[PDB]
């Protein structure tokens, strides 16, 4: 699709950010990323730019890119975006400020393309992992195991599962907003917005303040550019701050939910389990972290844990009415004993 | 007569129960403790689940004095940070000498995960009791029929009239307050929702995964945002929900006594292996097999002339019976210490006729009641291997 | 250290107690209660109030049996009748010649009273508790406070925390089950929920006041329609919210435990005059007054200007008092058998200052706790009485 | 009232039914009187007649007099009705089915107009009971004593804070309606209807309905006069059926709720407060019952319990955080304890 919810669409407009962390003596860049959200287990992370891409405010096309430079959008194409996280990742899709993308997991998200007069490139933390919920834990994109349950992110950008705050929004500098009312400098809006102002020198800051502007203060670097987007709530980002004096509702959904089916997965390579005389001998060799673990099944308990990431053979001295056998979030498996050695005695011969 | 019954209360077992009579012929059950039922009143009291810090847009107030505000969604960390003098594209917006303070705000705020497949606390108030318990018989074929053990229907379900529990498994194994992810159950106690406690279970108090009030500290520490541009650290504790599978406490569908295994649930312990639920029975005699319609059995003995034995279902052994009377015969070895593949198998005089059983040993000398008179049907046989697999079909263990 | 008051709870009444303080000076109270509260963790299971028959309206299948539907309240009487031959404008309504079926229904409804003046039914726990005493030190200021057992919850409402011990509320009057009419409480059973039958305060169970569903068995019994003709004979006896009204229980609010009146509370105790409020603060120095007016009051001596007969404040008595350092001092009697008016009594060297009272004899020899030293306003005064007047300013009072 | 409340009146329709003690073999009652009310604690008393009497089905006047003769309204005067209960009434307003008349509580309730040979009433039976809340507790007051607050009907019609489950003007015959297709027994809509039917000949029996008609048996007498209104509401009446082709389970108020108001209660003189030391002598002669208790305070319960209603000098132990004296259903009276009568030490609860 390219049209899911106008809800985001329409109603928000990209903005430009400081990134938390560039190496350009920390550039500003519309790639700002907040929320990464490797929280889909399944290959695929939704990350955050500061400005939303997508359809532009529009109609038309996921295929473009509409960032702020100046007050003004630069709509042009989604594929000079480059998301990536450890090795490129490939878009799946972008809706709002949320994108979605087949990417391998990362402590770090690290985005990226030309802008500006540097390289302008954004860089932010997030614990990732493709985890099954359960007693497993995985890293890398799935190419191997069987499936299993665990979180999966949907390809559809409507979702109304959750939202985001995105009631009243406040500022980004964007001295390109603020020009000069002919000696002192004037707060402006970027496309509408109830635009709230103070320089360093006196002003009033509290209330609707788009009619108000210092009259008292030159410099434009000791104003605050304003962009209150009360018709295009835009994403309540840590590097856009808030006004103080308005309030606006204009809470706007998350396109991107984790949700949870059979994810596609891994399965630790296949364990051995096999009883003997009231045994589970239990040779097993496994890749990522596979917590065993046991029920004792009868009137019996008997737990066992263990993380298995190293091939071990293990036992679990199973009882005559069972024992079960958790080989991590791969369904709890089950064994009754009485033996199975094979051979005992309590009949009678004649064959 | 009236058939008294209780085993464990596992789940994948068909104790194949007998009801013993000398009136009419004895008649086999199936008294099958059939899954691990708790399930008593409950009160959602918050959700947890992995933070995300979705920053309600830092309430800033850069000179004089300060304030934070309050806007829908209350409870708002905020901490003011110097040493700034900020860019996000265009100039510093926060620029007094009076204070130059840029004052973020960030709360912790659900995730998206929060809606779905997330940490589920519970205050679990004392309420009703459940349980779940197959009757088969020798005439009925199964049933495996949800029963009350509260003051809601103790009382007939299905085959026979039935008066069931307490069982041992009227409360989880787990604590009173409960918090369930999954497949995985994590006992953790709290009083009430309200305020929680940051840096450990109920640390992200979210009453439901969209919600206004909260508890919005999952440890979350806001720090200076160095070289005097703005961003927001996030500085965080793991929530309880990346503890609980990964960093997990006790996963107590792996850990909670008897044999259980969780799914999503408000207090109950699924496919526990214990958890027993007294079953009794107050059978009509109509609904017997008669004893003149059955063998009075009598001249007993077991041989073979070639087996082979199966300790889940088709374990077999001859009987040259020279019975008294003759006619359908249900067998049991007594009240669910075996596994009969039948219900009811016919047993005359004169001659030999296998039946069906299974038993937890290897060769038939389990005793069996076959429509009175037990006896030890042993025949040579050949050794199953059938132990690999589930919950057992060879009853609470009693043989070889 | 702590807030000291020994002395007890009523209502109505301003009555005092004197706070033993040594590293400060001490503080009066006037210990004002008149507001209690329990207030626990607790599940409204339903309310009650006795029936309305409104007569729903049955799917009558008609003749050849007929089937009662099930309608969206839950437990109906419904009887099949035959022998009728229906009329209700013409002819029979239904299928028979006049061989008709009149299938009459009644449930029991709620009422239009069960809105607005009616009973309502609580299991009463504990985990919110909250025994509320205020205290208008007087000296110092108000404080409200109140005690709470969840911990995700403050206790440190008022100045800090206030303890109370014969607590003042943090019990409850009534019974773990309550039924209520109107002001009279009676702490009386009622059938747990989802069960209730007549012979009880709480036959009747709908979930609210005004529902959809309910429990409906008040003894409502359907009966024969009338001359072999169709219609609904609805036989309606007593019931909870009508009986229990003078088949009554304790009518709390004359009667509660604990001084308390009682009314439809989602669990409170109003008005409390229990044994006595032993109060214990754990306050900072704010509460206090400060031990610069005086570190320890060195000498006094009181006697009357004039005295009262009486608990109603009139008695005066000058005092000669002196102290290490001159300051304020606030005053009460120990015991509060001579309630003082007085938040603070000046003190300078071997001066004289009179203060305010209340006392109940013509010779009030009463300690007055004068912030560290007792003293006895002893003399003959003139006898005024109007002792039917509300509960003691004299407080702790079995005496003249 | 008169103003918004075509709710019930233009979706609706009085409906003929049926009562035992009529005509010469059981008049057909469109007055047939289910739900009587008199349940509060007030002095009013609510009947629900089955006619829809107030507005005709029109805009004004809650004294007009709509019953169903027919399969059409009667709308006359009221003034040929007679409401009583066990004591003739007063009308003080109808509003919906059910009429507010005020009369002394009763165990039955006998509404009739005369129209015919016949006086053509209806009665019903159901336990009715008023009181006064609290301590007096009464059927009604006597006459005397405070009012106090408890629940009581207003005079005006609308007066909701209820709601009754309504179906429709449900199954009712009207053999007005029922024609003839031919020779076999015809219903037709009362006012737009889904109309309920079966012969012993086939249809549906269950009253699955979608304007069931069974024209296949002759007798009029041996088929079902139903109906299913399926865009009207009335009161469900157990003289009025429903079905469940396109029965509505759709709750829709009741009028005349008892709410609170001063209801007239009761309360009798002569506590006569007299205190001589820790005991309140009382000389007491009330008019009528009086329900007296008390609590001597404390952790103390203290209960009394005495009726009284003749002269009796009663006496209660006030105590060192004081009783309290309850006389009647009117809030406790207040007593500290100490001595009166001149003269003693003083300064402790031990002089």
């Amino acid at each position: 699709d390219l049209d899911t919810h106008f809800t985001q669409y329409k109603l928000a407009r990209p903005y430009i950010a400081d990134c938390p962390n560039c190496g350009h003596s920390r550039c500003d860049s519309p790639i700002a990323i907040e929320e990464v959200r490797g929280d889909a287990h399944a290959g695929v992370i939704r990350i955050q730019t500061s400005a939303m891409f997508g359809l532009k405010t529009d109609g038309v096309d996921l295929a473009y890119m509409s960032f702020m430079n100046g007050k003004t959008q630069k709509s042009i194409k989604i594929d000079n975006l480059h998301v990536r996280t450890s090795a490129p990742c490939s878009l799946v899709s972008h809706h709002g400020y949320y994108i979605l993308a087949q990417c391998p997991p990362g402590d770090t998200v690290t985005v990226g393309f030309h802008d500006g007069p540097n390289r302008h490139t954004c860089t932010v933390a997030h614990k990732v992992e493709f985890r099954p919920v359960g007693r497993e834990k995985y890293r890398h994109p799935p190419e191997h195991g069987v499936e299993l349950p665990c979180n999966r992110y949907t390809h559809k950008r409507a979702d109304q599962g959750h939202y985001v705050e995105m009631h009243q929004p406040g500022l980004v500098a964007d001295h390109s907003l603020l020009s000069i009312h002919s000696a002192k400098v004037k707060i402006t809006v970027p496309s509408g917005a109830q635009v709230k102002y103070y320089c360093k020198c006196p002003d009033v800051r509290e209330g609707i303040t788009s009619s108000d502007h210092t009259t008292t203060c030159t410099d434009v670097k000791q104003c605050r550019a304003y962009l209150i987007d009360n018709k295009k709530w835009v994403y309540n980002s840590g590097r856009l701050p808030r006004g103080e004096g308005d309030t606006f509702k204009g809470k706007l959904h998350v396109p991107f939910v984790p949700v949870k089916a059979k994810c596609i997965a891994t399965l630790a390579p296949e364990p051995l389990v096999e009883h003997k005389h009231r045994t589970l001998i239990l040779h097993l060799h496994p890749d990522h972290p596979t917590l065993l673990t046991t029920r004792s099944l009868g009137s019996d308990a008997n737990p066992t844990r263990q993380w298995i990431e190293r091939p071990t053979t293990v036992n679990f001295t199973v009882t005559g009415e069972g024992l079960e056998y958790t080989w991590g979030n791969h369904p709890p498996k089950r064994v009754w004993a009485q033996e199975s050695g094979e051979g005992n005695p309590h009949g009678w011969p004649h064959e | 007569y009236e058939h008294t019954a209780v085993m464990p209360n596992k789940v994948g077992i068909p104790y194949k129960a007998l009801v013993e009579r000398p009136g009419y012929a004895p008649v086999h059950l199936q008294i099958q403790l059939v899954n691990t039922r708790i399930i008593p009143s409950t009160n959602l009291e918050y959700i947890t689940c992995k933070y995300k810090t979705k920053v309600p847009s830092p309430v800033v107030k850069c000179c004089g004095a300060t304030q934070c505000t309050s806007k829908p969604h209350p409870d708002y960390q905020c901490q003011v940070f110097t040493g700034v003098y900020p860019f996000m594209w265009g100039g510093a917006y926060c620029f007094c000498d009076t204070e130059n303070t840029q004052m973020s705000e960030a709360y912790v705020e659900r995730s998206e995960e929060c809606s779905i497949d997330h940490a589920k606390a519970y205050k679990v108030h004392t309420g009703t009791v459940q349980a779940m318990v197959n009757i088969t018989y020798g005439s009925v074929s199964w049933r495996s029929a949800d029963v009350y053990v509260n003051g809601e229907t103790p009382a007939k379900i299905g085959d026979a009239k039935l008066i069931i529990g307490p069982l041992s498994s009227a409360w989880s194994p787990f604590d009173n307050k409960v918090v369930v992810y999954g497949h995985e159950v994590y006992n953790y106690d709290f009083p009430e929702y309200g305020t929680g406690k940051a840096g450990s279970f109920g640390d992200l108090q979210s009453r439901t995964s969209t919600s206004n009030d909260l508890y919005a500290n999952t440890n979350l520490k806001l720090q200076r945002p160095q070289a005097g541009i703005v961003h927001t650290p996030f500085t965080q504790a793991p929530s309880g929900f990346e503890r609980w599978k990964r960093d997990k406490g006790a996963p107590l569908n792996d850990v909670a006594p008897f044999g259980c295994s969780i799914a999503l649930e408000p207090l109950r312990a699924e496919n526990c292996a214990v958890g027993s639920i007294p079953i009794s029975i107050d059978i009509p005699d109509a609904a017997f097999t008669r004893i003149s319609e059955t063998p009075t059995v009598s001249d007993l003995e077991c041989k073979i002339t070639e087996c082979t034995y199966a300790s889940d279902f088709g374990g077999i052994a001859t009987v040259a019976y020279k019975s008294s009377k003759a006619g359908n015969c249900p067998i049991h070895s007594p009240s669910g210490v075996a596994v009969i593949k039948e219900n009811d198998v016919t047993l005359a005089e004169s001659g030999s006729f296998t039946f069906h059983f299974s038993t937890a040993n290897i060769h038939p000398a389990f005793k069996l009641q076959v429509c009175t008179s037990a006896v030890t049907c042993k025949g040579d046989c050949k050794p199953p291997k059938d132990h690999i697999v589930d919950y057992p079909a060879q009853h609470t263990e009693s043989f070889t």
